[PDB]
């Protein structure tokens, strides 16, 4: 039953930056990662095409998937306005993992993170469902335009999206 | 603190 | 114990509304009674003067008291970011009644809301700490400035704010 | 909050039988009453006009509201394929009420029944939220086309729906 | 017996 | 719904 | 719903003693008034008739109802081995109650017992569907042939039983 | 004791 | 079930003080009453008769039962070392109460107490199971032997005891 | 999602 | 006790596809081996020859067993309408595991599912009871009838059953 | 089914 | 301590089969095995000398210690009644294994068995507290004279028992 | 303290 | 049982101000009331007298008690360095209420506090245990002489304490 | 706010 | 049995 | 902190047997070890100079520290009458182990046990806190007196103890 | 992120004695560490500059923080009042091991110790969060002003403090 | 007995 792979073509303002893929582990987690699949297709009718990367902390994690509002306090799944925490297998182990945002218990939507650094006290907590397949320095490139609080600097956006695998 | 949360992001 | 009686001056857009004062229950809940009475005097250096409404849905209520982003992700205690659900002695009885608004369980800082009708599918989840006690006609002129999600057409604003007695 | 009443006319093999109206507690289970309210005005694009009346037990109750498969096995919420039980305030008190059909906690939709009778074994197991204002000689004359096994011995649709106050 | 369910209806 | 929260308001 | 009533024609070694109709509580416990009243009407093809009361101690309780082996060990419901306590809504408030033995949490079958006082100390493990409706006297008489240790003297039989109501 | 058991009678 | 009597003949130093006469709570208590009831009587082969008050605090409580060790550390139960709490339904009201004590949770055996006073702070945590019926005045008279450690001043003994209801 | 259940079919 | 071996011969429509021979682990969980046994023997009068494969996604399972409702609503175990979760100590470990459908727990009846995949997100909420033994390559051509969604393209049916081993 | 029980045996 | 070792002299209808010797796990399981040891020795007066195994199947076990009802309803301990579970250290892990039948959670009484096969689906639930040392083959021809429902086709029988060292 | 207990007596 | 009355002879900065006289619960809380008791004659060595009150709050209480380190870092009980949390039968129900400070559950040692007003929100966290008899005048003069942050003004001793009754 | 506590007084 | 208790010894 | 050692010079029937000294795991169980070592030094007043082991099981431990009663009834700790369970971290591996005797749950005072054997069903019940260092088989020559219901039969005393590092 | 680094220069008496660099573990607890580093540099206007170490055990411990009280009552987080207990990941290894003091569950304010010692009794009570990077031989040094009881002879200053890396 | 508390600190 492979796992999907899914890219994004990230872009800094205007500029193309390049493409992330990820693959998502719907072997452990098949739920989260249907979710974040369908959202970067957009074969539900509203997705992650367009949207912004809106918390980047230097060394902590880049954070998107807010599509509704673009600050994070938004965003939908395609099961309804929230989901349960599906399992706690799999943990953030290092960069290029890919987890849920939340916030608390069964509060899943849309939004994500991509660490860039090894972020274990979150497990248990947050539901790690992929890992940067290739382009792990564009991510590291994505870093340079964030700050200790988060904010960015320049408006890093999914300019495409959609399944490979 | 270092946390990812949706809305009330604390320290 | 005495209960404090504090006071909002409510400015819409530009005239003065009137003015609300509020009995805090500092003997059911006196560290959720400090905070807003604090908070309403300015005595530690920040407070609810100058801020808005941000939230008002018509027949439930008026949610405001976020001084730092004033969209609803902020405010703080005068205890840190957060403090612990005092009790739930106090239930969402009727209009008029003034309960704590939090992200789920102790996460209490700034926000409150006004009851504009009786919400008891809130209780043991909101910690309530106040009643009004002169101006609830004040309030009902604010309501008619709200939406059903929330959006006020004009910038309700607490003008001016401190203790009574 | 003023409680929204919304009416069902029922048609027995396509003929008119009646109209049932509905007061739902929005002062106790909003979410659980904003679901069927939406779901009878159909506002959100789908709802209950058309559907039937799959199980129906003399003086038990009559169940509907599966408008995807029409069987028991379907249906969907506004919030998404399912919601959390809102609280349990209320009790299965006599015939009349308004009740959330489930498959064990937390997995309400859009099926619910109408009590023929008290049911209080079902307190505690399923959300109550709404009663019949008018219209219970209807839902008895439903009771005749039902069963020991709930066989419907004539298609009971909703005709129309919608909202009044 | 006499329940309300969405799928597996038991006695 | 009608909730009265800090961050992620629902319905 | 109407609550069913059943009887049990009783006989001592084979001399027919009397008739006992109980009311069974389907508007309390459906399920657990349903497998007795099948049990006693016979349309499963398995049932009360013909077994005997093996333990009777007088100024406490009769139990029977094991018709697989006779001796307390046996029983079976219409639902299978065993099955859940429904609930434990109905108290022993005094004689005639009619009540469900088991051996431990969930584990009821066939076997039930006719109080023959008010036994509160079984409250909350045992749970209650019935009363004795007309024919205590025949209970008061089946006392007669107990003991303290249960033994009986003579074989109490359910010569005949069946539905009334 | 005085219980109604099926199988382990007790006292 | 009908509440059994037993009579306890109290000699203090070999002289007859008199007899008090106690009701056990069969009805609430039946396993607690039966072994007190037994012992009384004598009929397992061991039981009160001969055996003495060994702890006595006046406004308290009269303490007995041990008749292995006659110092607090032993007695055994008809069913054997130890039962369970069988239920706390009776509360401590006041003089007169017979309760049971024990080691902690679930290890009743003979030792009781007779309480002269109402000893609330104990409910929930010692099973009480009996009353006074005749006699208080014979307690209140064993009561002055006592002090505030417990030692008593004569040898309280139960000179006879037997059942007499 | 991936589930197996008998009744009530969820995603 | 030695791990029996059952055997089903599978149809499509008319067509015979071939055998698939299961060993149960008796061993690990008796009474869910049991119960599929009995039933592909059919020696309580009722079990799966004859039943289809009502739901079928590739790369996921192969989901049969309801024999009277014939749509993944029915299904009965030997021992009654629903059974307890027996345990769960062996895990979803790769293709032709056999494991238990249901409802939620303790609601096992007879329909079950032999997975094509590993479907580790599943362990401790179904019981695994039993491994294709030979013929994994009717199963992989049984995997080709289903979609997405589980909807056969072809009736497929045990036509026999019965035991090996 | 295999318990050892003492009392009610069950399948 | 040092684990004690006790014989059973086994009979089949009238005529001598063999010897079993089994060590007790009294540095695991004292209470327990001190509770087999002197209803082997019969120093308390009664004991295992006499009784039957009441019920075998072949395959499972051997379960036998019911001196006083001999069917499986009766036994008694050392200590009363029924004793409490000492602790779950030791697992059916093989045949020759001794374990304690019970009726549920702190029911143990004189009741045990000895497993033909390694019966882990029972740890946790029932004490093992012993070991075949001598005599393994005797079990094996015990064994035999069993049936699928226990039923013995010969009396088996405890003819002599004891302490060894 | 005030007590009924078998053994260890407490205050 | 005959609750024990203690005094507390108050000085400020020397002068004289008055006694205080307190009922001790000793019916409801034996072992809390004996502490203060025994502390208050000092005849186990150690306890209240030439003690301060070293925190002293306007409109809530006085609390004092620690005779070690004289400012709420110390005291002990007569038991040891702590004691358990008796029980929580009394409230904190209006002025002059005797309840124990503590640092969290079951940390009582030999600070107390005399309530001037009603502390409801205490209640369950706190042991009350006694209430002022003669005196509240003199509970109100000591009010006078502390602060919103409880320093006070004046040393307020225990000049002299001992039981009266 | 306001405790009586032993040592570490909070708010 | 073989515990080590203080007051109310037990088997 | 380095862990004392301390030893006591044993006595039967007043004739010097030997001494046994003892390393506490102060590094494990400070506040326990701390406990015993006070005890042995006798530097708060009391302690184990003169008191007598009063309970020896040959092959299973000696128990001692019992200096107020004498008979297993009393002692007290330096911390008050009883204290907590420090925790379970060490285990009775084996002889040598000196652990808490207690009466349930945090009724730690001054008793302890040197076991003969390892008695690992203790485990998670009583503190282990010290190992005999030296004389080891003075504790041997101890056990000789002793009984298989604890009875000594000569006075085995704690002649001097104390310190050593 | 990157672990930070900070440096305490330590002054006896105001003599400089020298400085401790410590490492902080914000890969594990990234909150408490923060805390810990924002005190050290006195960015939020507040910190460890200028405080004491007011408790030292030799063998066992240093403590400080208490910048406000001094005395070990005091201290506050750059968060609030206290925070909660981050994790339990790291535990009390050895020597140079910092930890939090608290007094209780989610008490954590400013004062830490720095360990001289492997304590694991304190092991899931003490959030550790760092360990001394160099500098072990001043904190040895420290060491020799403090006593059994924690009182100092010196007064131990941190005169300067702030962040490496 | 050793203990790193924050106000009552105990033996």
């Amino acid at each position: 039953m492979v796992n999907p792979t899914v890219f994004f073509d990230i872009a800094v303002d205007g500029e193309p930056l390049g493409r992330v893929s990820f693959e998502l582990f719907a072997d452990k987690v098949p739920k989260t990662a249907e979710n974040f699949r369908a959202l970067s297709t957009g074969e539900k009718g509203f997705g992650y095409k367009g949207s912004c990367f809106h918390r980047i902390i230097p060394g902590f994690m880049c954070q998107g998937g807010d599509f509704t509002r673009h600050n994070g306090t938004g965003g939908k799944s395609i099961y309804g306005e929230k989901f349960e925490d599906e399992n706690f297998i799999l943990k953030h182990t290092g960069p290029g993992i890919l987890s849920m945002a939340n916030a608390g218990p069964n509060t899943n939507g849309s939004q994500f993170f991509i660490c860039t650094a090894k972020t274990e006290w979150l497990d248990g907590k947050h539901v790690v469902f992929g890992k940067v397949k290739e382009g792990m320095n564009i991510v590291e490139a994505m870093e340079r335009f964030g700050s200790r609080n988060g904010k960015t600097s320049k408006k890093i956006t999914i300019a495409d999206c959609g399944q490979l695998e | 603190x270092l946390l990812v949360t949706a809305g009330l992001v604390l320290a």
